RNA sequence: CGGCGAGUAGCGCAGCUUGGUAGCGCAACUGGUUUGGGACCAGUGGGUCGGAGGUUCGAAUCCUCUCUCGCCGACCA
RNA sequence: AGCCAGGAUGUUGGCUUAGAAGCAGCCAUCAUUUAAAGAAAGCGUAAUAGCUCACUGGUCGAGUCGGCCUGCGCGGAAGA
């Protein structure tokens, strides 16, 4: 709350100064013209505001996806109390949609004939998966590039609801996700570097040394312009870096453009 | 052109413009102007055979001002 | 990662290594590695020196491991007051004797041969030497 | 610089000088190769 | 805990926020409003009947 | 670890004593009865015996070696 | 062996074409100009450029260089 007013506050004396919202963290993320501006900031009121809200450093994304498509996941439900014996059944095939462009990242095919799954419950069976789209069985995470088709299901003619058939999509989803081995992946961004002349050479070291992939090099009169993709975790800190190894008569933009497969070594970290 | 002069050693299409986004640092390594330059490029590279990957040699003073000479397609 | 298929006896003596050794001679290659030492050598030291001469051909080579382990070696646990019979097989050993000719390339160039050797017999305990193909 | 049991002449300039009884590799200006105790 | 009038607003969180009377006999406990139109509730997005309540400055045109 | 004891359908237990042909139960599937579910009433499929190797004509079975899990001890200074 | 010198051409030889320009890597490991020069043994760059080497000419001017087999030595070698 001290803070809220403060960094609120702390908003006017430096408008060059960003206050933020960690997307479904909230924690505040700040944004300004380098270490020792942030670091007097962070004195500037641990006494004057008393504002001892311990600042570290920014989170990551950490979508998720499936490696591979399914053949035939199928699960039901056995909840014959009486009068209201639940009983739902659906037989999912998930695929991964290939990186297209569809603002949606996902398609959801309806493959029943009717009957074998009555009209109605083709929402049911719909938003049934789209419940487990915030429980990713690793860490609990969105996922992506999620395609799912349905083959067929099971029904009882004194039963299945909507709950009944809600659960057969919820149940036999992590199915075919355990039959189809996921993967972490994270936030690639899109680098438009800017080095006079010499340091070009010396720049490339830390664009590649964060497992950055030198896309386009351009260069003009007395300056250069170079391309690259990095990613978002791997690119903390760099605003100090890349002037502290130019005589900071450098500087960048920067912007995502995509999400890609991470290696394992980088997915037994995010385990949390 | 002298021994080496700071002069590029190898080309663009023979029919396209602005040398820019392929060699990148290379073309303008000695401030060469692409203004000066890309509009005369073309003009004894269009002269041949226009698409068909010249070799070009462009070799600039420090009073700059380079001399033209071109090479066999490869 | 060699040992004897399913052999008769499971434990066998301890011996002696000793006369001039037999296989004296370049069968099938052109380069040997003959070991001028005399000793044990084990199974881990075969695959050792193989893969570390299987990386010098790079792919492109016919090679032959002459030795074979076939002895059982045995050992006693850690705490143990002696007695109680013959210990547990612990890993195999091919005996060797001065002048046995252990691996064979043929094909490549001399040099790379010779380069060969090298990697894999400074994994080789017992010393050894280049040998080049003799008729008869 | 290093020191080992087997020195060898690793680049083109390596040398060798049995200086004062001691084995040792004098380059010619690469500094990352000086070594002793041969 | 109050209720929430205006059909959706701007802010979130970290505010200072106006509140007034007013149970909603729909809800478990809550019982009192916020203020659209007040501090940082806003006056809600382009209505016209009963505008005095939502806190709407009265469209110019 | 050495020293003895189990590893059998889906789950849990007989059959191994002495060699020939693996049984019972709840489960699963199908039908009946009911407005429907349950209970109940009639049928059925399902292991072929933990694994490696021998004994013999033939091994769930007799032996020998590993691996899983248990009971027992790893004591006198 | 030094001191003086040349050490190049089509031509980045395609790809993974983001760049592999005699030098990250792959295949060929061409053929011309020739006293000579590998489309390369090495250093240096993002890649060039840049300094040499292979090899070849001048001078000085005589022996010199690389393997194998032995003998005798040095290093490896730190305790109260």
């Amino acid at each position: 709350e001290k803070m809220g007013l403060a960094l609120g506050r702390l908003a006017k004396e430096d408008p060059s100064f960003r206050v933020w919202t960690d997307e479904e963290s909230n924690q505040t993320i700040i944004a300004g013209m380098g270490e020792l501006h942030l670091d007097i900031i962070v004195d500037r009121m641990k006494r004057e505001f008393n504002v001892e809200a311990n600042v570290g450093k920014p989170q990551v994304a950490y979508r998720e996806t499936i490696r591979q498509k399914v053949t035939d996941v199928e699960g039901k439900h056995a909840k014959q109390s009486g009068g209201r014996g639940q009983y739902g059944h659906v037989v999912i095939d998930m695929y991964p949609l290939e990186p297209g462009s569809n603002p949606k990242g996902y398609e959801f095919i309806n493959d029943i004939k009717g009957g074998v799954i009555p009209g109605e419950y083709i929402p049911a069976v719909d938003k049934g998966i789209q419940e487990q789209l915030k429980a990713g069985p690793l860490a609990g995470y969105p996922v992506v590039d999620m395609g799912i088709r349905l083959h067929f299901g099971s029904y009882h003619d004194v039963d299945s609801s909507e709950l009944a058939f809600k659960l057969a999509a919820s149940i036999a989803f992590k199915e075919g996700f355990k039959k189809a081995k996921p993967v972490l992946l994270e936030p690639i961004m899109k680098v438009e570097v800017e080095t006079p002349e010499e340091n070009t050479g010396d720049v490339i070291g830390d664009l590649s040394r964060r497992r950055g992939m030198l896309k386009g090099q351009e260069s003009e009169v007395t300056g250069v312009k170079i391309h690259a993709e990095v990613p978002l975790s791997e690119m903390f800190g760099y605003a100090t870096q890349l002037r502290s190894l130019t005589k900071g008569r450098a500087s960048y933009t920067m912007e995502f453009l995509k999400y890609d497969e991470a290696p394992s070594n980088v997915a037994q970290a995010v385990i949390e | 052109a002298k021994k080496v002069q700071a002069y590029v050693k190898l080309q663009v299409a023979a029919g396209m413009a602005n040398p820019s986004p392929p060699v990148g640092p290379a073309l303008g390594q000695q401030g060469v102007n692409i203004m000066e330059f890309c509009k005369a490029f073309n003009a004894k590279t269009d002269s041949i055979e226009k698409g068909l990957p010249i070799p070009v040699v462009i070799t600039v003073y420090a009073d700059r001002s380079f001399t033209f000479v071109t090479k066999t397609p490869p | 990662m060699l040992q004897p298929k399913r052999t008769k006896f499971r434990k066998m003596h301890k011996g002696r290594n000793r006369g001039l050794a037999q296989g004296t001679d370049v069968s099938f290659g052109s380069f040997g590695l003959k070991a001028v030492g005399r000793g044990r050598l084990t199974a881990r030291q075969i695959e050792a020196a193989r893969r570390a001469m299987t990386r010098a051909v790079k792919r492109q080579g016919k090679i032959w491991i002459r030795v074979f382990p076939d002895k059982p070696i045995t050992e006693k646990p850690l705490a143990v007051r002696m007695g109680k019979g013959k210990g547990n097989v612990e890993y195999w050993v091919a005996l060797i004797q001065p002048g046995k000719v252990l691996y064979e390339m043929d094909g490549v160039p001399e040099e790379l041969a010779r380069e060969a050797f090298k990697l894999a017999a400074a994994k080789l305990p017992i010393k050894t030497t280049f040998v080049t193909k003799t008729v008869m | 610089m290093k020191v080992r049991a087997s020195v060898k002449k690793l680049c083109r300039n390596c040398k060798i000088v049995k200086r004062d009884g001691v084995i040792r590799v004098i380059c010619s200006a690469e500094p990352k190769h000086k070594q002793r105790q041969g | 805990t109050s209720y929430i009038g205006g059909e959706g607003h701007n802010l979130q969180e970290h505010s200072v926020i106006l509140i007034r009377g007013g149970r909603v006999k729909d809800l478990p406990g809550v019982r009192y409003h916020t203020v659209r139109g007040a501090l940082d509730c806003s006056g809600v997005k382009d209505r016209k009947q009963a505008r005095s309540k939502y806190g709407v400055k009265r469209p110019k045109a």
